[PDB]
């Protein structure tokens, strides 16, 4: 299916990934939405 | 498939997902099931459309140049008269693309270019001509042509592309670094000097692309516009950032108008629906 | 037991103790760490000053009063005069480090107001002159003085905090590692930032990596009395400082 | 194969190469090393600058001509201005280090003469004034300049090399780690000295540990021509530098 | 993958080789960088 040898010539495959929003939404050290007070 | 929502009935508890502290900087995930009763239902969605790859993977016009078929004039350089027209590569020129890229601090990808040429004859030409167009990639440090027919066009080592007007060329260009990712922004200088230029222009050394009408001079002037499109492949990006709100002024700069128009539209009152 | 609001940070020969804090942030979910043997391209054995540099330094406090527009510091520039860390910046060709940043702002229960503390990587600044004018070295490298957004400067960067000196609305800056100091609750913010770059190591002097901004989203105010004035103190430490390419002290 | 006279010394980011050398000396038969956990009394985690300090520094060369009396340098004082090592001396309460000392003196086969290179620990100097007069700080801490025994100074130390500035005859100074530079054969001396003290670590500024003396036991001379003049270059590096007690830069 | 029979018609394959700089950097008979004197 590939006609060229350089990687650059390949099609824009094509592999999906799971999401990982925690990098941006939960960078906070040692917390969890337990329903527990955020600051205590 | 996965659930968008999980059935949840009325609660009376000590656990309160609805209260938090944004002061922490966290944006802890919550669901509708935390505020209201809900029915169980499926996502029926993968997010494929929103992948970074699909977002930055659509071709966009990057730059347009104009070159002509014209009898050289002794009094002008072949750049003054557009027999030859060397584009300095920079995806920031046509700002729709620029914004999509500026949304990330560091971006890595292979490029795919598509080059399309169209001719026109505003003069009294007696016939059309499917001119052959040459594009030549000139890496930093490589010779810059002085003449439309200079020795540099031999392209002994420079990648080059030949195509006709009405046709298009397409080719891939691998990530050119030199770093592990392209910088969209650069909070710095080329060196430690008060007068040194500031910003990404410092790092933008992708070279230039020279365009030429290969054909010898006809009996009339022909104008050719060449449009360059770019599509990213195998795209990775890091450190997302807020999109620019204000109009761009110049390439490689984050400058804006001294008295900018506020992007936010106003209303009579905070209470107006 | 323990509460999230109470924390002690020990680093080198210095400590910070807080009683009213929000959980600290580790930017992008990653701790600062040393360059690995598969990241490095630099054949020179690196230097790891450790304690001698990796300690807390405090920047001269600034006053927060009504009408203040906020302030900005550049890293590593802000620490260029800070003892050993400072000197190491000029004796090495390149270096690498993360930071721990603490913004402190005391108040009583009769005060209100809120600071937004944001760490912005590669914060390329807009010139005050707009057009195609660049910002001079001198105005991007104030050191400890920082950039006071309240102070006019026709040759400096744009100052209006609505846009974070780059044409991008402040409202969306929360995409960056950030934390608020809401005088109602916490009185300090703590952000830990890993080294971020496209290059394994880089110049410590021709380039900043992080831009720390502190903006009074809600003006300081008291329930009664005259306009309040609360100092804002910023304490910053290198985390994993790794240096390379020893040479004659740079002169700028 | 290899010859003892040819040697390469690599230290940090610097090297020394010799072709006409005498076997190097490791003073008292012991290599420099770090303070152990049973020697230490200092509870502060120490700093080990390694490469950033432990490299060769060269002191401004001095000319050896007929009539020269010799020269003396104090360690660590001599290196007080030497980049990072230098700065570290003032930012730390105490420190510990050994040294590698190289004395270089080139000549041809038509030259003769001989230097004695001696490293003397705790070389307490006699005042030029004799009596009960002490030597001032300023005259025991010349830094790189060293003490030129050829130069008169009514407030300095005794200068006559017959006694090594302490009432003790030079002839017996060979009891100390020493090496000669006999222009007939070797053109350089190399001495490695471990940290020597009664105290595990000590001030880097109020006290010197070693006194390096170079004395022209036999005056420089050529077979023919005018009085010769040969530079003497001294290159010194810290071996195992260990520092403690970070504080505001000492001012003296 | 080949459409033609003449070898000349083949693509510019495609086989890398290890380097052998010794032909140009160490043609000298019987030596080695042992740290030993070059001439003795």
């Amino acid at each position: 299916i590939n006609y060229y040898k350089d990687a650059a010539s390949s099609s824009s495959a094509g592999q999906s990934f799971s999401m990982d929003p925690s990098k941006f939404t939960e960078p906070v050290k040692d917390i969890m939405l337990k329903g527990a007070p955020a600051l205590n | 498939q996965t659930l968008a929502s999980i059935k949840s009935d009325s609660k009376h508890t000590q656990k309160v997902p609805s209260l938090t502290a944004n002061e922490t900087g966290a944006t802890l995930p919550t669901t509708p099931s935390d505020s209201v009763e809900t029915r169980t239902t499926l996502m029926h969605y993968t997010g494929s459309e929103t992948t970074l790859e699909n977002f930055l993977g659509r071709a966009a016009c990057v730059h347009v140049v104009e070159i002509v078929n014209k009898r050289p004039t002794d009094t002008e350089e072949h750049r003054m008269q557009l027999l030859f027209n060397n584009w300095k590569i920079n995806l920031s020129s046509l700002v729709q693309l620029r914004r999509k890229l500026e949304m990330f601090t560091y971006v890595r990808f292979d490029s795919e270019y598509t080059i399309i040429a169209t001719s026109s004859q505003p003069n009294e030409a007696k016939f059309s001509s499917n001119l052959t167009i040459q594009a030549m990639f000139i890496p930093p440090g490589a010779p810059n042509p002085k003449k439309w027919d200079d020795y540099t066009w031999q392209s002994a080592t420079n990648p080059s592309v030949f195509f006709n007007v009405g046709k298009s060329a397409r080719f891939s260009v691998p990530y050119l670094g030199i770093a592990s990712a392209y910088n969209c922004f650069y909070d710095g200088y080329s060196h430690d000097n008060s007068t040194t230029p500031y910003g990404i222009n410092v790092l933008n050394h992708m070279g230039s692309m020279a365009f030429r009408v290969v054909n010898e001079h006809d009996n009339h002037t022909t104008h050719v516009k060449v449009r360059v499109y770019h599509r990213a492949k195998h795209i990775r990006a890091w450190v997302p950032r807020a999109p620019r709100a204000l109009e761009y002024l110049h390439i490689g700069r984050t400058n804006y108008k001294q008295s900018p128009q506020n992007p936010i539209k106003t209303r009579k009152t905070i209470s107006t629906y | 037991g323990y509460s999230d609001r109470v924390e002690q940070i020990t680093l080198g020969n210095s400590t910070i103790t807080t009683q009213e804090a929000a959980n600290s942030i580790v930017a992008y979910g990653e701790w600062p760490s040393f360059l690995s043997d598969v990241d490095a391209s630099d054949v020179n054995k690196t230097t790891k000053p450790d304690t001698s540099a990796c300690r807390f330094y405090t920047l001269d406090s600034k006053m927060w009063t009504q009408g203040s527009k906020g302030w900005c510091w550049k890293l590593p520039d802000a620490l260029k005069d800070m003892g050993i860390f400072g000197q190491n910046m000029f004796f090495h060709s390149q270096g690498r480090t993360g930071y721990t940043i603490h913004v402190q702002c005391n108040a009583t229960k009769f005060h209100s107001g809120c600071l937004l503390v944001v760490v912005i990587p590669e914060h390329q600044l807009a010139s005050a002159e707009g057009g195609n004018v660049s910002v001079l070295y001198d105005k991007t490298h104030p050191g400890e003085k920082g950039i006071d957004l309240s102070e006019a400067d026709s040759t400096g960067p744009m100052k209006d905090p609505l846009y974070m000196m780059d044409g991008t609305l402040i409202g969306n800056s929360l995409i960056f590692p950030h934390q608020f100091i809401n005088l109602r609750t916490n009185n300090t913010a703590t952000i830990v930032v890993p080294y971020i770059n496209s290059v394994p190591m880089d110049s410590m002097t021709r380039h900043n990596n992080l831009s720390l901004m502190v903006i009074p989203i809600v003006d300081i105010t008291a329930t009664s009395g005259t306009t309040p004035s609360i100092p804002v103190t910023i304490t910053i430490a290198p985390m994993f400082l790794e240096l390379s390419g020893i040479r004659s002290k740079a002169v700028i």
